[PDB]
Order: C-alpha cells, then structure tokens, then sequence
C-alpha cells in the first residue's frame, strides 16, 4: 500500500485545489437567488419570522443558521426572529393542514426557510401552501427556489458561503449600506 | 428637517452612543413634525426591524436625550419618543 | 443493616401510604388557582399563544407539558399552540428588552406559563412584563400566581396532577361540557 | 352546561381521592420487582453503566431519569454511569448487530434500562440480547421485567415513584444503610 | 446606498475569489497535523472511543462531526464508537476529578476530541488530564493540539475540510488503502 | 333558525363520528345575516374552534353543502365560520 | 498459506460485494496455529476490523465454511476472527 | 485492625470531611495490612462506586491527612494511599 504520510500529502493538496478550482461555482451560474434573498430580506425586515427546517442530513446546518443569526454575545445586532421549525410542535407529520393553520395563527407573519430533501408529504405540503418560503432545495418543488445539487463533494462547503451571503445581505441593506 | 439634522447631533454627541451604534441605528430615523409635538416626539425608520430594535434598545435614551434638552418638542419636561415605519 | 427485602417492603407502604395521606392536598388549599386557570383558557381558547419555561430541575416536566398538550397521535384534537421557550432564540440571557419586543413582533398572543424558579434577571424581567403568564412559581413574584412548596418530598407528582387538572379544564370547555 | 368554578371543585376532589385510593398499587401486588432493583443495583455498585431508553411517549421521563440520578447540584453524591441512550449513536435502527457489537466494545459493563414501548425490531433485538437489562415494559418480553399499565391514567405517577423507589434503594445500599 | 443586485454581484466574486486564494493555507503550513490524525486513527482503530465536545459556537460542528461519522446510513460502514460528549452527564462542571474517575470506569478505552474555546477550568482539567486527546483548539493548552485562527473569516469551511481530510484518513487506513 | 338541519346532515354523515359532532360540530351555529346562497356563515364560540373545525371539517362542510339543497342555490357552496362577538 | 482460497470462496459469494470483500474480506487472514476442526481463526490487522467483520459477516463465515470441504471436518464449523500481535 | 479504627478518627476529627461525608463514604472502608507498607496505605470498600467516588473525592484528603501524621505506615514523608473492591 502507499504510506500514510505521503498519502496524506497527497490528500490534502487535492483536497484545497479542488476547493479553489470550484470556489467561482456560485457567480458562475448567477441565478434568481438574488430575488429570493431580495424577498426573503424584505419579509424579515417587515417584522416577519423565519421557521427552519432540514432533512435530516442537515441537523449541522439548521443549528448552524441558528446561531449564526443570533449569536450567543448579540452585542448590538437585533434579535432576529428565528425559529427551529425542525424541532417545533407543529412540524408537520399527520396533517399538514393543522400544523399551517396553527402556525398561521400563533405567528404574525412566518416563512418557511427549509434546505435539503423533503422527507414527507406533511412538508411538501405545507412548502408548496401559499405561507412565504425560501427554499434551498434539491428539486424544484416550485419555481422560486434554490437548486442545489445533492451528490456534490462541496455541498456542505456552499451552504455556509450561501448563508454567509445571505447574512450579509441582509445586514447590508438593515443597516442601509447597500440598497434593496 | 433642522431638528431632524439636530435631535441626531444629540446623540451622536452622547456618551453611551458608539460611532456603529450611531450609523448602523441612529442615522435612519428621521423626524415627524405632524404628528410631533411636544409632549411626544414621532420619528420614522425605514422599516420594522429597525422601529423595534431601535425602539427596544434605544428609546430610553431616546426619551432621556430628549427630556434633557430644548429643542421645539417643549415643555413636556418628559418627553415620550414614539419612532414608526415610512408608508 | 437492615435487611434489602424487609427494607424494601417497609419502604413501599409508607411510600404509598404518604401518597394517599396528601392525596387531598389540592383541595386542601383551592387558592385562586382556578381563576388562573379560567384565564389561561380563556386566553388559549382566544387563540393566544403558549410559550412554556422551566427552571433547570424542571427539564422534565416542560418536556411532559409539550408531548401532553399535543400527543404523537392528536385524533381529534387541536393542534394547541404552545412553544418550547426554553429552547427557543428568544429566551432572555443579555437583554429581556430585546427577547420582549422581538416576542410581541413575532406571536399574535404570546402568554408565558413558567414554572419553577426563575433563574436569571432576562427571565425575571419578562415575567413581571405586561405579557400574560400562567406563573407556577416558588415564590410569589406576582399575585396571580400558583404557590409551589420547592422542596415538597411530593413536589413532582403534584406537576403531573395540576398538569392534568389544567389539560382537563381546557378540554372540557373547549368542548362544552363546562361554562366557563 | 354545568360551571366551571363547580366544575374544577368536584374534579379536583375526585382526582385527589382516585390517587389516594390507589396509593397502594405498588405494595398490593408487590413483585419480582425487588429482585430487579437488587440485579440492578448490583450492576451499578459494580461500576456497570446504564444506558436509558425510552418510548416516544416518555421522553419526559428519560430526561427524568436523566436528571434525578445526577442533578446539577451533586453535592457529595457520586456522579452515576447514566446515559441517554436514546440520543446515542448507538440506537439500533438498521442493524442492532453492529449497534450491539460496539455498545459491547465502547463501554465496560453497559445495561440496558428500557421503559415503555418497544417501538423497533432494532430496540426489540438488543433488549432480548445477553446484556444485563432493567425492562419497564408494558408486555413481557422477557421473564425478568417489570409489568406495566399501559393505559392506566395514573400511569405517569407510578413511574415517579418506582424511579423514587429505586434512587432510595440505590442509595440505601450504596451508603450501607441497608443490607443487599 | 450602491444598489443591492450590483452589490450581491460583487460581493458574490470577492467571496468566491477569496476562499479560492486561500484554498492552500492547510498544505501550507502542514504542522505535525499529520501524526495527530495518526494516533488518533491508531486510537480508533485499536476500538477506543472517541468523546466529542465543542465550545457553545461550534454545536453546529459537533452536530456535524457526529452525523458524519455515523451518517443515517451506515450501506457497509463500521458503527463508529462517537460520543457527543458534550450532552452527557459526565461533561465536567463542578468537580472534573470525578468526571473523570467515572469517565475512565465507564468506557474502555475513550479519547477527548474537543474544538475550540475551552470555556470552563472543568474541561480544561480534563484535557490537560492524561486520557488520549485530539486537540482542535485556538490556543495551545498541550503540544500535541492543532492550532486553528479562532477570528478567521474562514474558519468554518476549514472545520469541514479538517474533517474530511480526518474522515478520509481514518477510513483510507482502516481499508488498508493506505499503511499507517 | 329552523335551519339548523345542518347539523343533522353532518352528524348523518360518514366521514363524521359521534364524539366529532359532539365536540365540534354541536357548537357550531348558523348566520342568516351574511350567508348569501353561495356562501354559508356560522359561528363558534371561541378562536380555537372556528380555527380547528375550519382545518379539519371545512372541506367536510363545503362537500355536505353543495350536495344538498336554503340560501344556497349554489352549485359549489362555500362555508365561512367565526367567532361569536 | 495455500489455505486461503477461503477468500475465493467469500468472493465468490453472492451475499457479498466486490467492494465489502474488498474492505474487509481481503483483510482477513488465516490461523492454522489454534483452528481446530470445529473452529477456524483468522487474523484481523486491527480490532474494529476484528469487531465488524465479526459483527457483520460472522455468520456468513460461519455459514460458507460449514457448507464446505481442511482441518474443519465439522458438520458446523465456527469462526473466530482475532487481531494480530 | 486497631490502625484501622483510628485511621478513621483523624478522618472523623478533620475540618474538610462533613459528619455525613465520613458516615456516606469513609467508615466503610477497611484497612488492608497485608500489602499495606509503608509508602503506601491500602484500603478495602465494599463495592466499586464506592471505591472509585472516595478515591476520586478524597483520595488526596487521605494522602494528606495520613503523611501528615505517624500510623504504624512509616517513614513515607508522603505516603501514597490505594482503595480497592473487597474478594
Ligand atoms: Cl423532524
Ligand atoms: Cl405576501
Ligand atoms: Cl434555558
Ligand atoms: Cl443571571
Ligand atoms: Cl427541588
Ligand atoms: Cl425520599
Ligand atoms: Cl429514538
Ligand atoms: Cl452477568
Ligand atoms: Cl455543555
Ligand atoms: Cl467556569
Ligand atoms: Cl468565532
Ligand atoms: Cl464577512
Ligand atoms: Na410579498
Ligand atoms: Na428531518
Ligand atoms: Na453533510
Ligand atoms: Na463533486
Ligand atoms: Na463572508
Ligand atoms: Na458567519
Ligand atoms: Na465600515
Ligand atoms: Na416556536
Ligand atoms: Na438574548
Ligand atoms: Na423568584
Ligand atoms: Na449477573
Ligand atoms: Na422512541
Ligand atoms: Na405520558
Ligand atoms: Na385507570
Ligand atoms: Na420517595
Ligand atoms: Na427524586
Ligand atoms: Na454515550
Ligand atoms: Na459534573
Ligand atoms: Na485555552
Ligand atoms: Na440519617
């Protein structure tokens, strides 16, 4: 066999050319993910309330939005009205619409922000009702989403660049240095 | 649209205000002469999260600047400060 | 020294001996704790919203009150609108004013319904807040509350049974069996 | 319909009376239930391990479980082998082979305390496995398990108590208090 | 006040540009990173355990790290002995000497993998104590640790790719694709 | 008020068990004022009910309407509930 | 050594994969010191080696030796999978 | 069998060890002569929890308190103690 140490050489010089080869995926490709940041934005900055779900391959990645969004020392940014909608009460198992419209009732004005596979009919339901959503998905359920490619060695790597941009974003244009 | 300019040197010249605070916050609110008047000040921000942040963290210092000072917002040796949305 | 067997034996029928001797405890006392609860009704029947804390001893009993109040199979039930607040974002650490507005900006009808001791000044803060509660307290922070023996050999079943008093109550006047 | 204020009165009474009248569940009929407690605490006091499973019903009482045997505050207790086996990676859900292969191989002296419903073959699988176990069931699996009530309404108390029950003895025989 | 369409555009190249640029910081600067992962490998596959544990801004990377070791499923993996030590009852508050003494009676053979912050004189006893560690830290309690920027704008993606290059590692050795 | 018939065609219905019209359904009451031949009112006492018997029984209801024959001279009926003051 | 066909025979397997003989199987090596007619050892480089092939593919083992014909005249042959120093 | 008895004393008569701490834990452990000396002492308790916890929680305490004083486990300026499970 080959040795370790070589081998890891090896490795982990692939391993971050890989990386950088790929590191312009995203503006290649520049899509409609700009509108439904666009959106998005402008829902949260309406008072509205992000609901987050994951399949469950992305449990990582939902308590990675969580406390990216409000860290634990906050120092001066809001409170951002954020919910793991994974762990909830009205995650939706045997009838969707109980789940919606109870969330429709205690929530002002909620929207589902939800990544990964749809693993029950539930979900799917209640992604495609007419409650706002932002869909980071590997199939388009619907026209407004964010396609996604399952199988992708990097895709855990374009989730943290994809809500790194989104936080960003949305800071930018709260704190009006940039204009939406 | 004086006051407006002026209320904002208040506190941007105040202690417990940091530079960030003063442009990330501050500097979007914008004053509500109908409305004011002079037992409250009225104030608009550009959208929610900001009427409530601001308004959340802010308005204690808001009222106690205001209280402190002149400025044609009279009397009201108490000033109240309610900040809003645009449209 | 004492034999285990004989030991255990003795043990079991005082055990259950004390049970029934405070059996009537409850009754024995009926505070005011039925107008809270008529409130509390009131304000779920309303629509409001219900957003569950416990003190550290009493992880527990707020898993108890979630998987009770909306059990794996509803049937027929509501979906009862209730929120793990402990676990949620805007439990108040540095900031209660923040956890508040943000709260109010989120949920239609937010009621706090805590229970045990109130851990930290964030927490304290909200309670006494002019946002309804349901306080299941060991120290009266405010008048309508229900009064708790902290260090009750008995404390533990007594949660269950007001639990179950409380779910009970809502029930039967959901469903017109009782005017309230 | 009938008042509320009535109405809460004449249940609370019943409740109260329905407890104490079944106070002595326990000791009437007491059991090989001395036995498993005895295994068990043998097991324990030799340094064995407790990996705590629980139906979906009762994960209120896992937690429970969880926080009565090491409560935040020790004080001069030990700090007992518990773990939340639920939670674990280990859980068997497709192959309790290989759950059970490094179950046996990560820990020392593990055993298998279950409570509830059996709702897997994996779970089914490892409880009928040669590790030492302390089955709260509600059908026998096996010889050596303790029977319960499944639909009984005063379930949720006697899992309290038997838990208190075994704390005691626990503790009364690691302190040398009694004679196992 | 620059448009937020043009805004998004530029900023979605420098992000991209920027992790491509740094996409050799790992080969360049290959410490003793190498003989880490070794012993570490060595370590698992010699059937030790391995405890994880993370500073309360990396749970999403615990989640991460105990999802992809163990991931749902397993096709012909080993059940990896994975621990999220951070959950456990043993996690070291008051008194890390008996954390410690029922760590060392409860497992056979455990190893502490801790990233980031040492937030307490509890863990940071147990991690200088002499059971087996593998160190991902901000600063350098032990020689035998890797040193990670804890305010680099990057280190996210560098906890995923020091992962993979682990998970690769272990998994290339264990399938003797590779001679350690 | 005679109208109220309603009720006996949903507790005569299928899909609807006895507990269901009990505790739901019973409650329910008719809106003559409103209620315009292609929609039909009724009131709940409370929130939690207009909300939980629209989720789980307004399609129920719409159905059973349509279906049958005053005031609803409709081919496809639709049903709106409330709450009470 | 020659003994070792025994892989050819789990290659030849249907109930395993070119990649799981690949993994595992070609890992594994025979004990003719200790390995008694009733038992067979192999020799696993590591133990979690040793402990998922035994946990995964005992049987199988067990089951393709007792099906077929040295010094494992048993009706049932055992397998026992250690690891090495 | 006498060094035993009093080996507890000056555990009993110690400021740091509660009357419910040397009545919980330390009367149940038991002198052990044969493998006893003199650099080290070694006790018995009945179980294994009990061995690891007291060893844990005041095996220094005992290392402590025993060099610090004479016993019939000489010299050991620092004597080293041992607990262990009884057969
Ligand atoms: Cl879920
Ligand atoms: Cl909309
Ligand atoms: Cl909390
Ligand atoms: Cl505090
Ligand atoms: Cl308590
Ligand atoms: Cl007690
Ligand atoms: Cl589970
Ligand atoms: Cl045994
Ligand atoms: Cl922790
Ligand atoms: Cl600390
Ligand atoms: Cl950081
Ligand atoms: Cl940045
Ligand atoms: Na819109
Ligand atoms: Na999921
Ligand atoms: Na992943
Ligand atoms: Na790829
Ligand atoms: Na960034
Ligand atoms: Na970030
Ligand atoms: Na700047
Ligand atoms: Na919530
Ligand atoms: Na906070
Ligand atoms: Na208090
Ligand atoms: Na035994
Ligand atoms: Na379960
Ligand atoms: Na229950
Ligand atoms: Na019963
Ligand atoms: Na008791
Ligand atoms: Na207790
Ligand atoms: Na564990
Ligand atoms: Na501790
Ligand atoms: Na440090
Ligand atoms: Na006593």
């Amino acid at each position: 066999m080959k040795n370790f140490y070589d081998w890891i050489k090896e490795f982990i010089r692939d391993q971050g050319e890989f990386i950088a080869q790929q590191s312009g995926w995203l503006e290649l490709e520049r899509s409609s993910y700009a509108k439904l940041i666009a959106q998005t934005i402008s829902h949260v900055l309406n008072g509205g309330s992000l609901l987050v779900s994951a399949d469950s391959s992305r449990h990582w990645f939902l308590n990675y939005i969580l406390s990216n969004l409000n860290p634990k020392d906050l120092k001066e940014r809001p409170l951002l009205s954020v919910i793991d909608f994974n762990a909830s009460s009205f995650y939706p198992k045997n009838d969707a619409n109980l789940s919606l419209a109870t969330i429709e009732m205690t929530y002002q004005n909620p929207m589902f922000w939800h990544v990964g596979k749809i693993e029950n009919e539930g979900l799917k339901t209640i992604l495609l009702s007419k409650i706002p959503s932002f869909l980071w998905l590997f199939e388009e359920l619907k026209e407004d989403c964010l396609l996604l490619k399952e199988h992708d060695s990097l895709l855990d790597y374009k989730l943290l660049q994809l809500f790194k941009l989104f936080e960003n974003a949305l800071f930018s244009v709260l704190y009006n240095k940039v204009t939406l | 649209n004086n006051i407006e300019k002026e209320i904002l040197a208040l506190v941007k010249q105040n202690p417990k205000v940091s530079l960030i605070e003063y442009e990330n916050y501050f500097s979007q609110l914008k004053y509500n002469p109908n409305a004011s008047k002079s037992d409250i000040a009225f104030f608009y921000a550009p959208n929610q999260v900001l009427c409530t942040t601001i308004t959340a963290k802010y308005g204690a210092l808001l009222k106690e600047i205001l209280s402190q000072n002149k400025v044609g917002m009279h009397l009201a040796h108490s000033v109240d400060v309610r900040i809003e949305v645009a449209p």
